[PDB]
């Protein structure tokens, strides 16, 4: 977000890890993998992984 | 002889000026 930014990075300030909030981890991953310009097939092959 | 601060997940390390942003409005009173 510093060096490509996409969207407003108030987000990360609002959730934060210090803060305790993030009672889903995967929701975070998730947030963070959205962000990424990786072609959607390979989103689906991410989303395929079990472990 | 007050109530103590809800921290709310705010650490102050010694000797670390640091901010603290509780959300609840019951502090603004005190």
């Amino acid at each position: 977000i510093a060096l490509n930014p996409l969207y407003r990075e108030s987000v990360l300030q609002m959730m934060q890890a210090g803060q305790r909030v993030v009672d889903n981890p995967i929701y975070l991953s998730d947030m963070g993998a959205a962000l990424t310009g990786a072609e959607s097939h390979e989103l689906q092959d991410v989303l395929e992984e079990t472990n | 002889h007050l109530p103590l601060i809800a921290i709310t997940r705010n650490p102050v390390f010694p000797r670390f000026i640091k901010i603290i942003e509780v959300k609840n409005k019951k502090l603004v009173e005190l």
